[PDB]
């Protein structure tokens, strides 16, 4: 019916079997305008248009998708992609560029920014800041940018002065969370003043199944610095992940065995599946594909993740169909 | 005393903690980097990214 | 992996599908012994041995296994196939007569009596009764029993004094039980003076899987009129049990077919079933496969409820792989 | 007083509520009849199974 | 607040320390009446009427209080005090008849009878029934009762023939409640063709609070013989309650202890209590007070039992002020 | 066919399963005792208690 | 019963009714010594010896107390009023000097410094920063320590280079965390790089009853900066909890009014407390008495709250007969 | 390669990430610095504690 179950692949969702742990990578990169009086603050439509006409003329080869033609639903729909913030969504003067190909972004006059962002491949974040510099040595030649010297560029006091660089990693750790082993390691991390985040949906899960670290000072340093600094930092958890997943294989098994088949078996043949219990399931039987035991999909985990989410079926029929669907989608998927 | 070209008090963005443009710096850049160290540790000693357009004339 | 698996086939465990609700019936005669002092009350073997060469040669057409060479993996394999109760293993002296087309038996020495007992088809108490007939016309030919004119038999004082009748109903009674529908009825029946029992198990189930209904004064009366009482109050809950259950399919069917379906699905795929479990999620599939939601046999169903139990399994190791054991016959013959 | 074949008294069979033998009925009638009525019912009338043998040669 | 928190005082609410495990006592008299046309089947007022002049005038010594001038807030209020059973006031044409001193009644045109109903003291039923005999010749010897000679009276099939007696006693029962020991005494008591029912208000409390005994079959038989055998079926389980309360006295004393004060504590200072919690709280102080731990004011158990009902406070405001004021009159009289 | 009194048929009343008046008894007693013994156990010998009015005259 | 329900009396724990969000503050100073081998590392009692006589000698004013004559109870006793670390403890060599007054501290050879600790009143952190100050000349007078002029003084590399000083401050946060409002906050406070800390007893204490922040860089900065930015952060909290009480004491104030009482209702009359609930019925009584519901005495809170501590109890009896000692002390003490 | 007054090595201490005594870093500052700018931040620009004894007799 809907078609976001397979328009979606990528590296970054098919090879991602050898370092599971991991699930993708971000960059930010914020910078003001120039010549345009604090391109937000503003009382009609005719800064959003300025800008939105300057820089769409400043690159040709990518389309335009505003939020004047969008419904309500094709706005969730991207919002659940990541590719928007809800403040872009408040904001009647606002825009997105795009690329086709879908590796790259540009969120015109979302906050104080245009904000160059980038995911891609699991392989190395450097590839996607060279990318991500391909584009911007064709920006900044086109057009002047509030630059300084003694500072670095200029956006936005508590977040980017220095450079608009925020880099971010997903990573997946049910062990530590069915341990109770998170709030130490989050005291540890921030021991240097880093930050460890939420999930693709709601803040309060608690049994993992995702998690997101990133950056809090792009102040004052390099860039290849912090890059190297958070690469150490998360090679570090993934380290002390597969420690309790050695561990929990020789010792017990049974249990294990026991929990991973009984979701599986749950997942299908339930036909009123509501979302934590999904998402709870689907990461036990991940865990247990992670120990070779069952046979599945493995590339379809974050696919799944990405498609279950209310305003994908909401927008058609009331809820207690929409339980109905869901677990029909998730019965017909997995097996 | 206002901005010359937002013509916004400097208690004002205070207030919020945001940024005019580039001359409220020019006319604000004592607070700022007061402020800016005061938050962000201790660290307003800044290196940005190596620019283009600046140094593709002056250097 | 047990005997029990396939060794019992008979009618009363096949032909259980028209009317479900009914699993078996029961029909049993004590009655006591002359020119012996109280047949049970004694010191020594010495009354034991002479009454069980007595009832042996009195009917040489059958074949005796006694309590001696019997170990007591064999004596619960027995007693949970309802051919024993306890006080019977508690007797030094006791033994046990039987038919190896397995459809009569006879405790010798039990208690107070004899008991020739039999359990069989469906369709009617009537042949089961003609069936003790004609072998009760060969005991009391070949013998002289304790009658009484005044009286009928003479057994025992509060069970068995007109005649030694007691018939009883094997009761599948899910509905009313998850509708909290059992105390009522039960003062209802008990209006009469009948009583409803438990279980193949244990006496504390709250959601049925099982009942049985019986009789309480087999004095003062005839045979038949109490065979056509208890046929007609047992026809009144099986008509109760099957209007609620249309109201269940007609009305909801959501929340049944979800329970339904996902006990099933835990019931295979499990590993680590206890006991209760695995009588509950039983229950509900067969509720299932009676409102034509899924496949599976149906006779299968007496067999796994009677060998699923403890003593089939507990003789060969300790609990903890008794678990995994139940599990993988589970398992195996669901599907 | 006690049974002639099982020799126990009738306040002992009356303490475990039980049945002796033959004799004990044939010299503890009144008493058993009597508690009969007095706990199963009232139906102490009783008609019993058409026997076989006492018929068989009596009628 | 209410009135009806001291206006009843009597010896059987009194006097009841002594034999604790017992509260009250009931006897009915069930009989219908002749030259008049089934006095409950008819279509106007005139059966009502002409049947409620003529017993008014048969006794002039005693008061009406009829179904017309009552709203339903008194109408409750009585039903709470066990003198109305629903059907009388489901019918337009009923009356009651009272006596001042409030130790008989007449429950006129009720269903199929008159009922001279008599509740009181605990020393003995036959006092009770002396009254009501006394009564009796009275009623009898001024009107023609539809007698039978072969039957006895003649007033309702199912029920009452022979004559309308139905004795009742009320009971505590909370230790063998506590350990789960009142099914297998319900069918023991049961054996003999008698029954034991629910409570003050809702039939589902699992942990006692108050229970209530009475007869089956007032058929075939004499008056005294069914008192001596209800007296009698009911010192056996007084006796069966008084050992279980030793046990726990000197076994554990702890746990007992604990609960005890603990409920004590939870009931005065709450001023948020609902129905089902006071009961309970209410039963445990008791049996605290009974195992001699807490001396505490006065001893109205009962009183309050009868009055913390909700349609004595629900008539005046809405129930989330009710229930403030429930705890306010269980903190106000208990200390 | 009905009752003199109550002008109500047998069926009737069975199916309600209660009694109409004195003629409903003078009129379908044997139909009466029959379901009385049929339902309450078999205690159709009935004694009643023992009236007034009666025997205040008969005896 | 124990001499340790008094003996503690200060103006920290009895003036804490005006600001009462606020229990009492820290401060620390690690620096190591010259003239000696990494005071820790080593391999007999001769430098443990050689340090304690050294500084023993060196302020002759106050007075030791040994590990050596200690048993577990003292040692435990101690640890539990925050004068001792676990790693003091695990140390043969070690020792800890004292002020009799009982104000200030010293932890000789406990971990790479001598760590002259000071706690006290909640005016200003100020006036114990100058006593430390008024230690400090004499001890610097007296001998030479590690200083350094490029960085400062020289004591141990993740925690203390620049100046040994660390900062804290007990809270005792109820609103916010029934409200579920700590980890957003956590996270806003980490903003900055300071960091908040557990409690008396267990860090799994979700329902708060104390908390704890303390500063994370005490590196390239001076003292009163750290003093004042923490003064400001630790103010927007203060606010923060007083504002969201002012919202439940005029929005609800009957759920509230109703937990308040009810927990102090269990807490006296119970005699069988375990800690947890003590714990948090004692946080809950405090919470009330703060919207003015009840008189009994409040600065004890400090006390009880230190006092219920297993090692006070169990060092004498067992954990039955310590659960019945930590209620009669409970019970007590309340009331 | 081994310090003169604790006799340990450099890979040692920083395996357990700790500190020797004076001599320690007066052999081993540039790892010293280094590393402590490379975790607490970027704050190896220390300024301490006004002293007492040194002061007192150097100015
Ligand atoms: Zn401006
Ligand atoms: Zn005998
Ligand atoms: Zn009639
Ligand atoms: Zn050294």
């Amino acid at each position: 019916m809907t078609h976001n179950i397979h328009d979606n692949i990528s590296q970054w969702m098919k090879s991602n079997e050898e370092t599971p742990i991991v699930m993708s990578s971000r960059i930010r990169l914020a910078r003001n305008l120039e010549n345009h009086v604090h391109p937000l603050m503003y009382a009609t439509e005719n800064d959003g248009f300025r800008v939105i006409n300057e820089v769409q003329d400043a690159l040709p080869n990518f389309e335009l998708m505003r939020l004047d033609q969008m419904d309500q639903q094709s706005k969730m729909k991207m919002v659940a992609k990541h590719l928007i913030s809800p403040e872009l969504i408040k904001q009647p003067a606002a825009a997105v560029l795009v690329n086709d190909d879908e590796s790259l972004s540009v969120m015109i006059n979302e906050e104080d920014h245009i904000r160059i962002q980038a995911m891609g491949t699991d392989t190395t974040l450097q590839a996607l800041y060279n990318q991500a510099s391909s584009i911007d040595d064709e920006l900044d030649r086109s057009l002047d940018i509030s630059y300084d010297e003694q500072l670095g560029y200029l956006t936005t006091c508590p977040t980017n002065i220095g450079t608009g660089m925020r880099a971010s990693v997903m990573l997946h750790l049910p062990g530590l969370s069915i341990m109770k082993r998170m709030t130490r390691i989050a005291q540890t991390i921030n021991r240097f003043g880093y930050t460890i985040r939420g999930i693709y949906g709601e803040g309060s899960q608690v049994y993992g199944h995702t998690y997101q670290v990133s950056n809090q000072l792009t102040l004052g340093k390099s860039e290849l610095e912090i890059i190297e600094t958070l690469t150490e930092v998360v090679n570090q958890i993934i380290h002390e992940e597969k420690q309790i997943r050695q561990k929990l294989d020789t010792y017990n098994q049974l249990e294990t065995q026991d929990r991973v088949f009984r979701s599986l078996g749950i997942l299908q043949n339930c036909r009123m599946i509501t979302m934590e219990e999904a998402s709870y399931r689907l990461s036990e039987v991940k865990l247990g594909i992670d120990l070779n035991y069952i046979e599945l999909q493995n590339f379809k985990f974050n696919e799944l993740m990405v498609a279950i989410q209310s305003p994908f079926l909401l927008d058609e029929e009331d809820d207690k169909s929409v339980k109905e669907k869901r677990a029909d989608i998730l019965r017909e998927h997995i097996k | 005393k206002r901005c010359p070209s937002c013509h916004m008090t400097l208690k004002d963005i205070a207030h919020v903690g945001k940024f005019g443009c580039a001359n409220c710096y020019a006319t604000f850049k004592d607070d700022i980097i007061d402020i800016v160290r005061r938050v962000q540790g201790g660290q307003f000693e800044h290196v940005g990214k190596t620019p283009h357009s600046s140094h593709k004339k002056i250097a």
